[PDB]
RNA sequence: GGCCGGUCCGGAUUUCCAACGGGGCCUUUCCUU
RNA sequence: UAGGGAUCGGGUGGUGUUUUUUUA
């Protein structure tokens, strides 16, 4: 951040207080019809692996 | 013409002839609740209401169980007492097909009419 | 008898690409009247020109509503002039080669048409009874 | 031939007359053009029935025709 | 060009100026 | 019936007695009529005489919930508190467990096979709901083993064979009887009713239904209060049912609640590590109150009360940093009260106060105006429950911590080795002498150009809220008196000094003529009357006059009005201080007409300098009438009417 | 299937499960024969859903431009179903690849009312709303045989009985009636010299198959004139429509090619 | 500043806060937030549990919110982020129902009204939607039928004549 | 009817969430009509 | 009862030849 910076400038002890080495997490999510469709995709995804079985 | 008779004479030659879907402008309400209850008794299948701004066109998706819509001109008022020589001499049997009344209190065919215990003057018939 | 009629769209809240207001519009229509320009004309300048879509449904009223609302309003109504003047034109015609049964014909419907709407704008009273043919 | 008399295909809306259709629409549309006079932007329609000219360089723009106007010859337009 | 001398009730209130005045 | 079917049909316009109260009625009725003999069944009876005929979906959802009315009255009075309707609830358990050819026969019509055999089930399936929460009767020291010995060999059949409708209320029935020791044969029931919930669980495609979520509550009780849980595989399948539907927290609740009993008795389940990471997630993206709640609950018991691998102990800590910056207004709230449970309720706090130190500072910069407030609250609680080394090493990044500088002085100060605070305090010192420089002089230019940042001015008042240094401080506080809510807070730190410790003709000046050219303007206000009351004394009096007459948009008439109440001898005085105050004797015009009210009411003396200055005002307006007589906008003195109206 | 989809077991009176897209009804579904939890429906928004029960949801819908009347899996490929919409023929599609509907079942000449599969998997039938149900090779996409009678009339639901013999129709007068699936054979056992000798002459007329008299001798049926005049216009405009097309695309620049089984495709939920 | 004479909500002071940032940030604006004023706003979830704000405006600037519309969503979908926003209108009265429908949807389009009368005797009233806008028109098609239905007590689902 | 302490190791105190129902009630404020 | 092939009048779109180009 900004911040941190400004901060953690001089001094050698970083590996205490900036443990932020990867970013952020958690998006926003997305709204509920169109995570619906995002899993159904996932459910047609693994439902046309169950059936390749039968293809044989 | 009237609005009512031409849209049922449409839905009438156009099953006689056999199609499934036929379409019915200008759309008046009084048509929209004359086959509500022939949908409500299964005599034709589901139907849409496309709403544009002018007048509204009815598409009424239809399998081969109707075989005769009609209106009646004039429309005039009927008893309880009238309703059973009514439904004689305008169906062909008697326990088959209904009697289409304006009632007071709804819109409905005559054995809900006489259910509810009330009359109107008749509107039109379907078997 | 065939049909050739414009189709207006179903939108009412036209129509999204209007960057103009909704008071040069008026100011546009009354321009174009007290220049002298009848309904039909000034809606179907400011329809090519400034374009609109419509002004009954740019502005919240239609422009016989607001040539009344500005005081510009016409003494007879815009169909019943144009068929007035046409009938005197046809008239005039007829007057300077009186063999034209044909022109005779036309000015027999014609008068019919006329007297079609005045007797139904008698009815409503637009232009008030006793009105006969100016 | 055989149509769903409901909501049918665009390509067959795209085709038949614009009265026949389920819900009735325009068929003309709005655009901008620039006099090349002075390059400025005015909306004309596009059957547009008469002589329209941009009153800031007044030469001409689009002359009428029966149906869609034509535009004249050194016109720039933007379909909108 | 398509103006009109004629239709408009301040075009009578010309005109009946004009009736007067003439 | 048909006055109902008329009072839902459509056909049917209008009148004013169209909200049915009926069920209403009954809830209001029964707590007279429990008789719970006699007219009870006269209530009950006609349910029957329409429910062995046909009755639909619709019919039976508002019967239900008539039901329910009649359960409420009865929760309101339940008329014998001693077991006659325990009897009676009993009794309608015990009650809900070559011919042809002469014969003429016309009109022929025939029925349908529905009418006997819906209705052979239904009431039944409604008299066990009704019967089963009047069960759920909740009157203590009305459960004892000798009361409810009967009604366990019934509530065994209709929570088994019942078909969905009682089972939801049969199992809460179960839940509020686990505490009481029961026979052998009835502990039996708790471990089979235990049996058929986990075979609910297993045939049922969907754990969000009511009955899943009923069950495992019932689960949960389970877990929680019996001698010996058993089934772990089982419950651990449960478990893995249990986290897909978790990506839909709706109602979910009792099933957090089953995760609160299992993670409270402590069973080492390798699922619940997964568990752990989705309830983190639904615990900050969830967009509901209170769900999110529980599943802090629920993280914050598993992250103190489990173990961890010792890389992950510290993973979740990043991940607790990376949910810091949350783009969303509350779930970062939910982040701050995590945070706030972890500093309270340990070396874990002195290991990790120096990463969660600095990330409080940057949500103190943030954006979010009311998470701005839990930021300053959680910095002071982990300020003051920290260690030495942390709090030291804190504050000296702090202070190391141009404006980047400013928000960390401000900071530290606000969280403020009470020397070594002083020292920082020294250093915010040359900070804030080199901290003014022409900002209120600048301000008034621009005030009166109008007539024709402040971050570091904030932050220096801040300092001054804070805190001869200090009367150079005061001296510096009455520069930046002399950026509206910045001088505003600067005139409060100056009232502040001035009344701890020319001046004050100086200070009322700057203050009248700040007002011409707030709330705190008018407490700002108040302390400049009390100096002026506190104060060359009759030449600022008729300064301090001078000014009110200046002065007197709706801030300044107030300051108008209350510098007459503060000069308000009893007129030898005040004869050159209502020069203004009659001249006003729109709902601001109307607040100034009881203003000029007033001062009306707050004499003989003042009577005359009144009279004496009504004739003044006529005499002043002949000049102005004689001035204007003496110029003569003919049409500009109607274009104002005619533009405003 | 109802204004929406519903799924439950006979153990509780309630449906255990929503599993609708949106708001549309669902005039026709069908489990499968095998991967039995998967299953499909039509709804009247012109529209193939299939539904996967282990996951518990929807799975992806494609949209036709006319209803489809009935779905009915394959017995033997499981992933391979056949529906019946409006317009007149039948569709075997497949299910991974849902936007290639792999056979048109073409020769009707009226909305195509129900249709399944024999248990044999490679003969289906097809029963329509003109008074006739035919019986279609798989793959062929003609008309392997016609059935009518003048008392059936408006025939709605056809299925194929579980040996593969005979061909259950009901029609709309009333009567659900008895066929034959192969109409020539006879249902009584034969002796090795009998069986022998109509297995030689099916195989021989199976490859003198194209001698064009063999041909007009298995191909002649008597249809009822209502559908002899209804497929010979048909054939007079669909040969119309082909010549306007044939001179559009002698002048057009890019009038692309579209498959005939791709042809009455409109849509396609998860493209890939 | 700009608001109905009614004390605001806390909430209601940040957006008014957004605004005057905007305003703050003045000279790439062309003075368009100057004659802005709005009756009352107020946040409401949908189903999908995130919010939506209905911000009433006494319309003369429903118009006056001209080509305003898309910038200011954006800006204040950054600023107060994650809640779906909308400006409405406000008091035959199909007539009022389609109009706040009508600027309710966006300054997009509807392009047609259906509603099928099922066999059932149930209904169903689908709008449809223009054929544009579509990546984010859709994000928001249950918050429009949400908060239709808990202003109008009616039923709508929105659709578009596209693929999905 | 569910969720939260804090009095003591399960009886009294409390917050929030839902479902019914209760009360003041927001919109002809300027105008002949 | 419907369908089809033309043809006249107008319009829209396509993109090859007759056509042309700073006079309309
Ligand atoms: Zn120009």
């Amino acid at each position: 951040t900004d911040m941190m910076n400004v901060i953690d400038d001089r001094q050698v002890i970083e590996n205490a207080n900036l443990l932020k080495g990867k970013s952020s997490t958690y998006e926003v999510p997305l709204p509920q019809r169109i995570q619906q469709r995002h899993d159904r995709k996932a459910a047609y995804e693994i439902s046309r692996q169950e059936v390749s079985k039968w293809n044989d | 013409s009237s609005v009512l008779a031409d849209a049922l004479n449409a839905i009438n030659n156009a099953e006689k002839t056999g199609k499934r879907q036929v379409l019915l402008r200008p759309s008046s309400k009084v048509i929209i609740k004359f086959l509500q209850v022939m949908q409500k008794h299964g005599y034709i299948g589901e139907f849409e209401y496309i709403d544009d701004h002018r007048s509204g066109k009815i598409v009424v998706q239809l399998n081969g169980r109707l075989n005769k819509c009609g209106v009646i001109s004039p429309r005039f008022n009927v008893k309880i007492g009238d309703i059973e020589k009514w439904t004689a001499n305008l169906l062909p049997a008697r326990q088959f097909g209904y009697v289409i009344l304006t009632t007071s209190a709804g819109i409905m065919d005559h054995e809900e009419a006489r259910r509810k215990h009330v009359s109107g003057k008749i509107l039109g018939f379907v078997y | 008898k065939g049909i050739s009629s414009s189709a207006i769209p179903y939108s009412r809240n036209a129509p999204a690409w209007f960057k103009l207001s909704s008071e040069s519009v008026i100011e546009q229509i009354v321009k174009y009247a007290r220049k002298g320009l009848t309904p039909s004309q000034i809606g179907v300048l400011l329809r090519d020109a400034h374009g609109v879509t419509q002004a009954r449904v740019i502005t919240g009223n239609k422009i016989m509503r607001i040539l009344k609302s500005n005081g510009l309003a016409p003494e007879i109504p815009e169909d019943l002039y144009y068929l007035i003047k046409k009938a005197v034109s046809v008239r005039k015609h007829l007057e300077r080669n009186r063999k034209d049964k044909d022109a005779k014909f036309r000015l027999i419907l014609i008068e019919s048409r006329i007297h079609r709407l005045a007797r139904y704008y008698r009815t409503v009273a637009v232009l008030p009874p006793n009105w006969k043919y100016e | 031939l055989v149509q769903d008399l409901l909501h049918p295909t665009a390509a067959s809306e795209a085709r038949k007359h614009k009265l026949k259709t389920l819900v009735q629409g325009p068929r003309s549309y709005f655009l901008d053009v620039k006099c090349p006079g002075c390059l400025n932007i005015t909306t004309v329609f596009s059957h547009a029935q008469t002589a329209v000219t941009c009153e800031s360089c007044s030469t001409i723009l689009c002359t009428p025709t029966g149906g869609k106007a034509k535009l004249s010859e050194g016109t720039s337009f933007r379909r909108k | 060009k398509k103006a009109k001398k004629d239709f408009y009730r301040f075009q009578v209130r010309e005109r009946k100026k004009q009736e007067i005045n003439q | 019936g048909f006055a109902g079917e008329e009072k839902d049909s459509e056909n049917y316009h209008t009148k004013v007695k169209e909200i049915k109260s009926n069920k209403s009625y009954d809830a209001g009725e029964i707590l007279a009529s429990n008789i719970s003999l006699t007219e009870f069944g006269t209530l009950l009876s006609p349910v029957k005489a329409l429910l062995m005929v046909r009755i639909n979906l619709r019919n039976q959802n508002k019967l239900s919930e008539l039901l329910r009315r009649y359960l409420l009255g009865l929760n309101h009075n339940s008329d014998s508190e001693s077991e006659s309707i325990l009897k009676f609830c009993h009794q309608l358990f015990q009650e809900s467990e070559k011919e042809d050819f002469f014969l003429v026969n016309l009109e022929s019509k025939s029925y349908t096979i529905n009418s006997n055999s819906l209705l052979l089930n239904s009431t039944l399936q409604k008299f066990a709901l009704d019967l089963l929460r009047n069960v759920i009767t909740r009157h203590r020291s009305f459960l004892t083993v000798s009361h409810l010995e009967g009604f366990i060999p019934f509530l065994r059949d209709s929570l088994l064979s019942e078909n969905e409708g009682v089972v939801i209320s049969t199992l809460r029935i179960l839940i509020t009887l686990i505490r009481l020791d029961f026979s052998d044969e009835s502990s039996e029931i708790f471990k089979n009713c235990a049996r058929k919930v986990l075979n609910i669980i297993k045939v049922s495609p969907s754990t969000s239904s009511e009955l899943c979520q009923m069950g495992l509550k019932f689960l949960s009780a389970f877990i929680r209060h019996t001698d010996s849980t058993l089934k772990d595989t089982a419950l651990s399948y449960v478990l893995g049912r249990v986290l897909p539907d978790l990506n839909e927290p709706s109602r979910q609740g009792l099933a957090f609640n089953f995760l609160k009993a299992l993670v409270s008795k402590h069973i080492m389940l390798p699922e619940l590590y997964d568990i752990a990471d989705t309830t983190r997630e639904i615990m900050v993206t969830n967009h509901s109150k209170e769900i999110r709640d529980v599943s802090r609950s629920v993280y914050y018991q598993f992250l103190m009360e489990y173990d961890q691998s010792k890389g992950r102990l510290e993973k979740q800590f990043k991940f607790m940093v990376d949910n810091l910056q949350y783009p969303t207004e509350s779930g970062r709230q939910s982040v701050m009260e995590l945070i706030n449970l972890i500093i309270t309720k340990p070396a874990l706090l002195s290991k990790l106060s120096s990463s969660f130190f600095l990330a409080l500072v940057n949500v103190s910069f943030n954006d979010d105006a009311p998470r701005c407030r839990e930021m300053a609250s959680v910095l002071i609680s982990t300020m003051l429950p920290k260690l030495e080394n942390k709090d030291l090493e804190i504050v000296e990044k702090y202070i190391a911590a141009d404006n980047a500088s400013f928000l960390n002085l401000g900071l530290r100060t606000y969280k403020v080795s009470i020397g070594f605070e002083h020292t920082i305090e020294l250093d915010e010192l040359a900070i804030k002498r080199i901290r003014y420089i022409l900002s209120d002089t600048s301000v008034g230019s621009e005030h009166q150009w109008d007539l024709v940042f402040s971050s570091y001015m904030e932050a220096t008042e801040s300092v001054y809220k804070h805190g001869w240094d200090g009367i150079i401080t005061c001296l510096l506080y009455p520069h930046s008196w002399v950026a509206n809510l910045v001088h505003q807070l600067i005139a409060n730190k100056d009232k502040l000094e001035i009344s701890l410790t020319t001046i004050a003709t100086r200070i009322l000046h700057q203050l009248g003529a700040p007002s011409i050219p707030a709330n705190v303007s008018i407490k700002t206000l108040v302390n400049i009357s009390i100096l002026w009351k506190e104060q060359t004394g009759e030449d600022l009096k008729y300064t301090t006059a001078i000014d009110y007459m200046v002065t007197r948009g709706i801030i300044r008439s107030d300051e108008h009005r209350m510098d007459s109440f503060m000069s308000k001898a009893l007129l030898v005085q005040v004869l050159d201080e209502d020069e203004v105050i009659a001249e006003g004797e729109y709902l601001e015009t109307y607040y100034s007409r009881a203003v000029d009210e007033e001062q009306e009411e707050l004499l003989e003396d003042k009577l005359q300098v009144s009279d004496f200055t009504k004739i003044y005002t006529a005499v002043k307006q002949t000049v102005l009438e004689r001035r204007k007589e003496r110029r003569s906008a003919d049409k500009k003195l109607r274009k104002h009417a005619r533009s405003r109206e | 299937g109802g204004a929406k989809i519903h799924l439950w077991d006979v153990n509780r009176l309630k449906p255990v499960s929503d599993l609708s897209w949106g708001a549309d009804n669902i005039t026709s579904l069908k489990f499968n024969q095998n991967e039995t939890d998967i299953l499909a429906s039509t709804g009247s928004d012109n529209s193939i859903v299939l539904y996967d029960l282990r996951t518990n949801s929807p799975t992806q819908k494609i949209v036709q431009t006319m209803r489809t009347n009935a779905i009915c899996w394959n017995p033997m490929e499981a992933f391979n179903f056949v529906t019946a919409n409006e317009d007149h023929n039948a569709y075997y599609y497949d299910m991974r690849n849902l936007s290639r509907s792999l056979n048109v079942f073409k020769d009707h000449v009226s909305a195509v009312m129900d249709v399944d599969f024999s248990p044999t998997g490679d003969e289906i039938v097809t029963g329509s709303y003109d008074k006739s149900i035919r019986i279609y090779k798989t793959n062929h996409g003609h008309s392997r045989e016609i059935y009518h009678t003048k008392r059936m009339q408006h025939v709605f639901q056809v299925k194929y009985s579980m040996d593969s013999k005979y061909i259950i129709s009901g029609s709309d007068d009333g009567n659900v009636r008895l066929w034959r699936s192969k109409a020539w054979e006879r249902s009584n056992v034969k002796t090795t010299r009998e069986k022998n000798k109509l297995e030689y002459d099916e195989k021989l007329k199976e490859r003198f198959r194209h001698m064009p008299e063999i041909k007009r001798i298995s191909r002649h049926r008597h249809v009822p004139q209502v559908i002899k005049k209804a497929q010979e216009i048909k054939n007079i405009e669909l040969s119309s429509i082909k010549r306007r097309e044939a001179n559009e695309r002698r002048t057009r620049k890019d009038m692309p090619y579209i498959s005939e089984r791709k042809k009455q495709i409109v849509g396609t939920v998860h493209k890939y | 500043a700009k608001i109905l004479s009614q004390a605001p909500t806390e909430l209601e002071l940040q957006v008014a806060q957004a605004f005057v940032e905007l305003e703050n940030s003045s000279p790439e604006l062309k003075a368009e937030l100057r004659p802005l004023q709005f009756k009352s706003i107020r946040e409401i979830d949908v189903a999908g549990g995130k919010k939506a704000l209905a911000i009433f405006v006494p319309v003369p600037s429903l118009a006056g919110f001209h080509k305003v519309q898309t910038k200011l969503t954006r800006e204040l979908e950054k600023k107060f982020q994650d809640r779906h926003v909308i400006f409405l209108a406000e008091r035959t009265l199909t007539a009022v129902h389609d109009k706040i429908l009508e600027d309710l949807v966006f300054p997009t389009e509807i392009v047609g009204k259906r509603v099928r009368y099922l066999v059932g005797g149930n209904k169903i009233q689908k709008v449809l939607l223009d054929s544009k806008d579509v990546q984010q028109i859709d994000y928001k098609l249950e918050s429009f039928q949400a908060v239709y239905n808990k202003l109008t007590g009616k039923q709508i689902v929105f659709e578009i004549p596209s693929e999905t």
